[PDB]
């Protein structure tokens, strides 16, 4: 049912083009990013703090010592990518900051659509393609997608408007 | 020796006509109570030129140069027909089947695409009266058919057909649809094209001819959205004639 | 194209106003040090 | 006119879109006349009735039914296996009161044209050169104070 | 609703006699249709000709016609077109072909009943969707 | 009827001035049409500049 | 003191600003290729024939794209697998049509990538370092190979791998949703498991050590201030979040343990990811998402709609309309 | 085209040997702890 | 003045890259 | 003055008979013993001037002529229409199920 | 062509404007063709010459 | 008025920019 809502928020609300989704996006794959790169330095810059080779036996949680090393973690980064993060607390505020951040945008981007207040089109590439036939990008590709899905989708997931589609006004390219 | 496809596939090979010895300068009888056939024409362009736009007064431009973007995609080849003998002893060539048409596009100066069907389709071609003999200085001249570039199931960005699709700009619902009604209303062109074939080499013993041809027709038009241009095609041919 | 006019203008001062306030912050901070 | 003006989905303030900016005015245009009540018939004058756009559809198909909401005629998109063309029910359109009272258009292509606009409710002359409207739905006063208050809340 | 026997009561043969099938047979055919045909017959259309389907009305306008289960029997034996005026076994699986279609080979005489049933009792519960292919998916 | 200063180019008549005629796309200044003006092109001296 | 000892002691200097390596002589060349000839494409190439049908699509802002719709378009349906390069054309022009820009970005841009993979262990051995940093990047590296390079390969045809460009992406979405049922794919829903996880994780350690920090600054001053760049001492109380997390669920659902904990927030959106580039990898040879159309029906056979059939209704409307010039017969087969 | 063709050919050629011949040069040997 | 905004932008985003990466201010231990 | 002349066919006995000069070979199936055999020999030997004259087909037996003629009510002829008749798609028009 | 539109006022450049900006086509417009050259007569005949 | 488009965003920047220099200089003067 919730892969349902998906594809309804694709055919209706072209929600995929929503700038506050795109947001949504950025900062859930940003935090993914952030959490297996973190997980993976720290484990990769590890202190021997003992002499088996399972590392985790060497940590103590009343340890006042790092159990790994922010300096050579910022040398391999800095070299690595260019730049590094050099401050524990600001690394660890920003883990926090980016998948709430983008969770927040999302949030404003659905209280639109609660409106229908979507960003669905650009008025200048359909201007120019409702003048000009030869013009085509993966803009007007996807609203041809948007438009199969809505007019096949609807009777049967909007069973009480009773919509009845002839066969011939179903949208379709050649053959399929 | 003939070559396979395993030797041909992926050289180019695959788009060139057949071509005769320089010696073939033989001449092939006509015996007019004998019917004959063409197994095999085979047309390859060689150059695209298309005419330009000269905006001001009675100018009249010239036929440009461009480029093949398309490959080697261009050859008509496996056309077949019937070769009549007319009663004044001219030969009329009326094309039956084959591969007949190719979608090329071209470029000009500039960065225009010109597409254009470059066909034969339903050619009529008849020489001179008096052959009885096919020589390398048959000529023969010919009209045929150009349909439509696009066919009438095809559509546009906005899903706009003849056959199928949409009929107005679905994305603007209130604008005003009289300036839209030429990209709106799609229309299916039919004209016509003319075309010489110039016989230079005839090998008299196997009914094989090959030579040099020109052919003028219009290019697309985008189903009725703008004027086509109007393009010049020249190339070699080979054919085969055989006693029907 | 046929784009809003005004998308330059709301463009060019979404970049610039933000963008100079940090630095007014910025070269301030410097002259503390 | 007022009422009429009201029964229109223009004027529905879930049409529009976050970046379709300004008045409403720039999207259908300034509102002049309203045209009449289309009434549609086929041929055998059975009275049809266009089935209205929903809010949810940025497009609609065009779809007329009878009174028992049985589908008589529609415009196709796929051609060649059409049952119920307008050119092949005989569908007609007149006006009753507004500007085009009285009036009957039988010809295929202006049938379709006024069934297109019937989608969206009664039918207004609109003027879209003093504004330079784009055509495009925008939504009113009341969608932007929601849209803003709900955001800031 | 319920297989009820009167869904289960197909036509016989053109004359009109009807005969009643039992669940079982349904069933068994709806198997055997699987195992046999729908790799190209999925749903009542057909995959490589799509212009003819195993709709009802489709089949009683065949000539000998194919809506009774004497018609339908007498097709997977010796198959024809549309027409009648060919005879198609070496390109549709029958009996008569069962040397170049071998999961024609094992099917008995019954089991050619309840396929030809199963044909006939479908379009009865599914309507459209039976050779209506993917509009009514 | 449409040459370059009334179209307000400012840079392009001081490279046609010194022998830049054509651009890669195969226009030149100078009407001719289907030329190859190699890597010295409008384009190739702008890019030469911004590298 | 040899000429080759020289250049080699350079390349693998641990004191360039930005080390080199090995590796990084292999990819610093393809990423510059690859990085120029996108931006390039981006802003200025021509429309491109992506399904071979003589159908150009305009991909670069100055064709009338803006930076949401623009894209490097794909190459050629007519091409399938067969490799493009510049010199296989009659000329720049062919080239350009047919989609060549693609293949040369993305052809560069895996093996840069790649070797982005090799630098990572390379320069973790010269600095004494544990090794496996770049396994966790195989897996964003093993999901762009999926969309470039193993989905084209078995469909067919590099005109169906996903487009350079935000609306292309879209694109390739919703057609893969329509031919593969991804969303019913079980590697998929690990993937989004793990990307929903590791936003979850990622969040959940950043407020707990954010929560834990040990007081060090005044109220007028940032509290990251109280961390020094290479202070031996832990800068918050695992024991005091500790304590709080094992007591918002239970103890033993909470880690004491840094080394555990850190190697868990690695391995979750790791592992998911390489399931939904497995995904991704093992749809491209059709193997697709669970299928129950029409699997539930009634005592006499009527089909009973889940929502699965609603699903399917979608992907109708989306199968029938991609692509809508491009298929003459009735079944879309790759 | 062929000149572009041969070209690219000894740029590539070039950097793979480097390659090959740069991990060949002892390459275990460069990392701070032991060499050999 | 769409496609020159837009490739200012990108312009202005790569040069503060060639900033924040050869002159940021320089971690110091300790 | 711009008309969509497939539209415009509907309005004629074309959307309402098997038109003999323009119609699809698949519509041959709504006739029993008309498809394949006939149907090709009609289509083959398009265009007619009138209905009656499909019975003037060469070949014809005196079975096919008289099925022909039983069908005569469910046939028409209009002008050929170039969209209808180019890119072969009397025999294949692109639509399946 | 060309040597009629230089016998032309619209090409001369002492007849612009500090502020108004941009190419010459934005005044009087595209160039589009030669009208000919305009002589004319008064009732007796004679020819008159526009100052 | 039929005015020029461009020249909004001409003042507009004839503005801020030179205003937002000495702006830049003399906050940094205040604060040393
Ligand atoms: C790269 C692909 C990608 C990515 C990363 C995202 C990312 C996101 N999408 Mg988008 N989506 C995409 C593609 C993608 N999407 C595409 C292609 C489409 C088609 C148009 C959509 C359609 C779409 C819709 C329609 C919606 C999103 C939403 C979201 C957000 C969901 C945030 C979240 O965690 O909700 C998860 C839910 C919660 C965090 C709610 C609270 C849950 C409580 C705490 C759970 C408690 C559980 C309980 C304790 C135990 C239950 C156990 C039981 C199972 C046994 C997030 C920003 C949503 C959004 O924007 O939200 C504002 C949304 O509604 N997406
Ligand atoms: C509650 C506030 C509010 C509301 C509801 C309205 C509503 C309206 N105004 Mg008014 N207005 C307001 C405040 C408001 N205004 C203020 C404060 C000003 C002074 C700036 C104006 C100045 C003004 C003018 C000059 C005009 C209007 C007009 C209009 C109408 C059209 C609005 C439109 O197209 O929106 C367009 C809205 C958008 C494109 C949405 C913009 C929101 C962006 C996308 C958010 C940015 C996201 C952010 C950067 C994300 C970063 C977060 C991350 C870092 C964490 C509408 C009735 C117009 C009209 O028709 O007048 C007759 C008109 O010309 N208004
Ligand atoms: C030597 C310099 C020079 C010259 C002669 C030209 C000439 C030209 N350019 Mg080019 N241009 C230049 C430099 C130059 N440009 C530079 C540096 C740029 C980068 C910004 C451009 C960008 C550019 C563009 C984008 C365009 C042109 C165009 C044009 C044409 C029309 C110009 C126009 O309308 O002027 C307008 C000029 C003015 C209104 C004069 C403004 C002077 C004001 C009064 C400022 C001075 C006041 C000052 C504050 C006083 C302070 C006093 C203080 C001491 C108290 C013309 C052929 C146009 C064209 O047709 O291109 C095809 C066009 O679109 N140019
Ligand atoms: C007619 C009538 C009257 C009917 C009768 C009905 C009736 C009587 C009703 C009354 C009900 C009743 C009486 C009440 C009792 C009911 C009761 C028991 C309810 C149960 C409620 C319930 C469903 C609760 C939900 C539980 C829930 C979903 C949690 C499960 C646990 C869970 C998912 C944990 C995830 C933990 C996890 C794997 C990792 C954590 C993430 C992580 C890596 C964080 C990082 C991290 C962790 C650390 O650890 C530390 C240290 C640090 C630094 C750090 O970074
Ligand atoms: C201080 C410096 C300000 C610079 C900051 C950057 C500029 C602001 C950029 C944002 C505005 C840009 C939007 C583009 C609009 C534009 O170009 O057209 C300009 C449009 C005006 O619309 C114009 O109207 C004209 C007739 O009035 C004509 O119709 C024109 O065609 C039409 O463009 O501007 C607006 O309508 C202004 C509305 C502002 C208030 C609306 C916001 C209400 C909703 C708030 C949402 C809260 C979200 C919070 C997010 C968290
Ligand atoms: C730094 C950031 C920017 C700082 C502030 C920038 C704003 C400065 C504004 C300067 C004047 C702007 C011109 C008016 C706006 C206008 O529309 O112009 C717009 C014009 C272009 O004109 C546009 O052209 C278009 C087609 O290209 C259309 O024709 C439009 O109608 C037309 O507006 O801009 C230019 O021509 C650029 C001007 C640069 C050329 C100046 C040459 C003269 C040099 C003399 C210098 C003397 C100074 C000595 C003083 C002591
Ligand atoms: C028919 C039945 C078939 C049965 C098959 C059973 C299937 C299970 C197969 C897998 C075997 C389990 C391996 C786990 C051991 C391990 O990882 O040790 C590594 C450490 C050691 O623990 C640490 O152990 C340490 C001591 S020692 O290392 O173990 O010696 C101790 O110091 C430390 O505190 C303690 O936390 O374990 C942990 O730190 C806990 C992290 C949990 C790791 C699981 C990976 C999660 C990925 C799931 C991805 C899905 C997302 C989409
Ligand atoms: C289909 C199954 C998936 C394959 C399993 C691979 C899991 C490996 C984790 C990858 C994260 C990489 C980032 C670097 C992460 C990194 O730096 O880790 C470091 C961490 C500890 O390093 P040590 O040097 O202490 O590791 C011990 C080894 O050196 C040998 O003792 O490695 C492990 O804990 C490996 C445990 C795997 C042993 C159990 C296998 C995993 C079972 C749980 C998941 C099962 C699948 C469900
Ligand atoms: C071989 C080449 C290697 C690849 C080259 C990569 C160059 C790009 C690297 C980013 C430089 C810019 C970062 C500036 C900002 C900056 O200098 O950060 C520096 C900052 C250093 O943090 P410290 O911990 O030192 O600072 C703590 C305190 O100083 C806070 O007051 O790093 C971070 O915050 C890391 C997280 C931000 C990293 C996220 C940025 C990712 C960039 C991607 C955005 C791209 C948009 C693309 C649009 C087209
Ligand atoms: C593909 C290899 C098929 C298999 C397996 C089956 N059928 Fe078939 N069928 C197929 C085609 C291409 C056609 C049209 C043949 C023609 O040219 O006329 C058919 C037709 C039928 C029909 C007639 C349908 C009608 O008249 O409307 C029937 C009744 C039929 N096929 C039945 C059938 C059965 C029972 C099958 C399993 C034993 C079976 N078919 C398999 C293609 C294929
Ligand atoms: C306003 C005005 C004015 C002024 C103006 C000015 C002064 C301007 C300037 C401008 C300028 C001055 C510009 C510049 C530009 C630049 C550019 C645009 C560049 C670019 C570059 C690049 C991009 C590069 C790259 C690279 C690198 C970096 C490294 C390696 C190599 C390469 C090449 C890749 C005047 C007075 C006239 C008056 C009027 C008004
Ligand atoms: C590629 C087709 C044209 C052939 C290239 C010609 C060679 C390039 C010549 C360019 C002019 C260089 C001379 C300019 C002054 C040179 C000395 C200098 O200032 O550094
Ligand atoms: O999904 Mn549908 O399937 Ca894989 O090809 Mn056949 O059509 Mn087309 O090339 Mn892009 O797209
Ligand atoms: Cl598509
Ligand atoms: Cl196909
Ligand atoms: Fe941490």
């Amino acid at each position: 049912a919730i892969f349902r809502f998906l594809l309804f928020f694709q055919g209706f609300h072209n929600w995929t083009l929503n700038p506050f989704h795109m947001m949504g996006v950025a900062g859930v794959l940003g935090g993914a990013l952030l959490c297996a790169i973190h997980g993976a330095t720290v484990e990769n810059t590890l202190f021997q703090d003992g002499e088996g080779a399972s590392t985790f036996r060497a940590f103590n949680p009343t340890q006042a010592e790092e159990t790994y090393s922010m300096v050579t973690a910022n040398r391999f980064w800095s070299q690595i990518f260019g730049i590094a993060f050099s401050n524990k607390r600001w690394l660890h505020f920003f883990m926090l900051f980016v998948p709430v951040t983008g969770l927040w945008m999302s949030a404003i981007g659905v209280v639109g659509l609660a409106l229908n207040l979507r960003s669905y089109d650009f008025i200048s590439q359909e201007i120019r393609a409702a003048e000009d036939p030869e013009f085509e990008t993966f803009y007007t590709k996807n609203l041809l997608l948007n438009e199969g899905i809505r007019a096949w989708m609807a009777p049967q997931d909007q069973p009480h408007e009773n919509f009845v589609f002839p066969e011939e006004v179903l949208p379709r390219g050649n053959a399929l | 020796q003939t070559l396979t496809y395993d030797d041909i596939v992926g050289t180019g090979l695959a788009n060139k006509c057949p071509t005769l010895d320089d010696t073939a300068r033989g001449a092939y009888p006509i015996d007019s109570s004998q019917t004959y056939r063409i197994a095999r024409l085979c047309l390859q362009p060689t150059t695209f030129l298309v005419k330009e736009e000269p905006k001001n007064k009675r100018q009249e431009a010239e036929f440009v140069p461009t480029k093949l973007v398309t490959r080697e995609t261009t050859s008509l080849d496996q056309i077949q027909g019937e070769l009549k003998v007319n009663s004044d002893g001219s030969l009329t060539f009326v094309e039956e089947d084959g591969i007949d048409f190719q979608p090329v596009t071209v470029q000009m100066a500039g960065g225009e695409r010109i597409p254009l069907l470059f066909t034969v389709k339903n050619l009529v071609a008849s020489t001179q009266p008096n052959v009885t003999s096919i020589t390398t200085s048959t000529d023969f001249k010919g009209e045929f058919n150009v349909p439509s570039y696009r066919t009438a199931n095809f559509l546009d960005p906005k899903g706009r057909g003849l056959a199928s699709g949409y009929d107005s700009a679905i994305a603007l619902p209130q604008a005003k649809e009289e300036e839209l009604a030429r990209a709106n209303v799609k229309r299916f062109s039919l004209t016509k094209g003319q075309i010489s074939l110039n016989v230079a080499k005839v090998d008299g013993r196997t009914g094989e001819i090959a030579g040099t041809f020109e052919s003028e027709q219009l290019s697309d038009d985008d189903m009725g959205a703008h004027e086509p241009h109007e393009v010049k095609i020249q190339g070699v041919f080979y054919a085969s004639i055989e006693p029907a | 194209m046929e784009v809003n006019q005004l998308g330059l203008i709301a463009t060019a001062l979404f970049v610039l106003v933000p963008s100079v306030f940090l630095i007014i912050l910025y070269v301030q901070t410097e002259s503390q040090q | 006119e007022k009422l009429a003006f009201y029964d229109y989905i223009g004027n529905n303030p879930a049409k529009g879109g976050l970046f379709r900016t300004g008045p409403m005015n720039k999207g259908d245009g300034i509102a002049q006349a309203w045209k009449g009540h289309a009434v549609f018939r086929n041929k055998e004058g059975e009275e049809l009735f266009v089935r209205r756009m929903p809010a949810f559809f940025e497009s609609f198909p065009v779809i007329l039914t009878d009174k028992n909401g049985v589908v008589k005629a529609d415009i196709p998109f796929r051609r060649a296996e059409s049952k119920y063309s307008f050119e092949q029910q005989g569908v007609t359109v007149s006006f009753y009161g507004g500007e085009l009272n009285g009036q009957t258009f039988t010809d295929p292509p202006t049938v379709k044209s006024y069934a297109r606009k019937a989608i969206f409710g009664e039918i207004f002359e609109f003027d879209t050169e003093t504004l330079n409207s784009d055509g495009i739905f925008r939504t009113s006063p009341r969608g932007w104070f929601t849209f803003a208050h709900a955001v800031f809340a | 609703a319920e297989l009820t026997p009167e869904v289960l009561t197909v036509p016989l043969n053109s004359e009109g006699k009807t005969i009643t099938l039992t669940e079982k047979q349904y069933l068994e055919g709806k198997r055997l249709f699987q195992y046999a045909c729908a790799s190209c017959h999925v749903g009542g259309i057909t995959k490589t000709n799509p212009s003819l389907d195993l709709r009802t009305e489709t089949l009683a306008l065949a000539t000998p016609p194919r809506d009774n289960i004497e018609g339908l029997v007498d097709y997977m034996k010796n198959p024809t077109t549309y027409d009648g005026e060919q005879e198609i076994a070496e390109v549709h699986p029958s009996l008569r072909s069962a040397d170049i279609f071998p999961k024609m080979r094992n099917l008995t005489e019954k089991d050619l009943v309840a396929i030809a049933g199963h044909i006939l009792v479908e379009p009865k519960i599914l309507g459209d969707k039976w050779g209506g292919g993917k509009v009514y998916y | 009827l449409n040459p370059m200063w009334r179209q307000g180019m400012f840079v392009l008549p001081f490279m046609a001035r010194l022998g830049v005629t054509g651009s890669w796309s195969g226009w030149s200044i100078t009407g001719e049409t289907g030329i190859d003006p190699g890597f010295w092109s409008f384009e190739g001296v702008a890019l030469a500049h911004i590298v | 003191a040899n000429l080759w000892e020289r250049f080699c002691n350079w390349v693998t200097s641990t004191d360039n600003r930005l080390y080199v390596g090995w590796f990084g002589v292999i990819m610093i060349p393809t990423l510059l290729a690859a990085t120029i000839c996108f931006v390039i494409a981006f802003i200025a190439a021509p429309p491109v024939d992506i399904d071979g049908i003589r159908e150009p699509v305009s991909g670069s802002l100055l064709y009338g794209n803006n930076i949401i719709t623009g894209a490097v378009v794909p190459s050629s349906n007519a091409i399938g697998l067969h490799f493009y390069p510049i010199w296989e054309a009659a000329s720049l022009d062919e080239w350009l049509y047919n989609g060549g820009p693609y293949q040369l970005i993305i052809f560069h841009f895996l093996l840069g990538a790649s070797c982005y993979m090799g630098r990572q262990w390379e320069l973790s051995y010269r600095l004494g370092m544990r090794p496996w940093i770049c396994v966790a990047y195989s897996a964003p590296l093993a999901s762009a190979f999926a969309v470039f390079l193993i989905y084209p390969i078995g469909q067919g045809s590099f005109s169906d791998g996903m487009p350079l460009g935000i609306s292309g992406t879209f694109n390739f979405m919703i057609v893969f949703q329509a031919e593969h049922n991804i969303l019913m794919h079980p590697f998929h829903q690990l993937g989004v498991a793990g990307v929903f996880g590791g936003a979850l994780f990622c969040a959940m350690h950043g407020s707990l050590v954010t929560s834990s920090l040990i007081r060090e600054t005044t109220e007028t001053e940032s509290a990251n201030y109280g961390y020094k760049f290479g202070q031996e001492e832990e800068t918050y109380n695992i024991v005091a979040a500790h304590g709080y997390f094992g007591r918002l669920i239970f103890q033993y659902a909470s880690f004491n343990n840094s080394r555990s904990l850190h190697f868990f927030l690695a391995a979750w959106p790791v592992v998911g990811v390489w399931f939904t580039a497995l995904g991704i990898s093992t749809m491209a040879f059709n193997l697709n998402g669970f299928n129950f159309n029409h699997s539930v029906i009634d005592a006499k056979g009527n089909v009973i709609n889940t929502w699965a059939d609603i699903i399917n209704r979608a992907n109708l409307g989306m199968e029938v309309m991609h692509e809508r010039n491009a298929h003459n017969f009735p079944l879309d087969l790759a | 085209m062929e000149t572009l063709k041969i070209t690219v050919y000894i740029v590539v050629t070039f950097f793979v040997l480097l390659f090959v011949f740069g991990f060949l040069s002892g390459d275990p040997a460069r990392n701070p702890k032991r060499k050999d | 003045m769409e496609t020159i905004t837009y490739v200012f932008i990108f312009a202005c985003i790569i040069a503060l890259f060639f900033f924040a990466i050869f002159f940021r201010e320089p971690p110091r231990i300790t | 003055e711009l008309v969509n002349v497939v539209d415009e066919k509907l309005g004629t006995a074309y959307g309402e008979k098997i038109d003999l000069n323009n119609t699809n070979i698949a519509a041959f199936i709504q006739y029993r013993g008309l498809y394949p055999t006939l149907a090709k020999l009609i289509v083959k030997n398009a265009p007619y001037e009138s209905v009656e004259d499909v019975l003037n087909i060469p070949g014809l037996t005196e079975r096919q002529k008289q099925i022909l003629r039983e069908n005569l009510e469910h046939f028409t002829v209009t002008e050929v229409e170039t969209a209808l008749v180019e890119g072969g798609d009397r025999y294949n028009n692109g639509l399946y199920k």
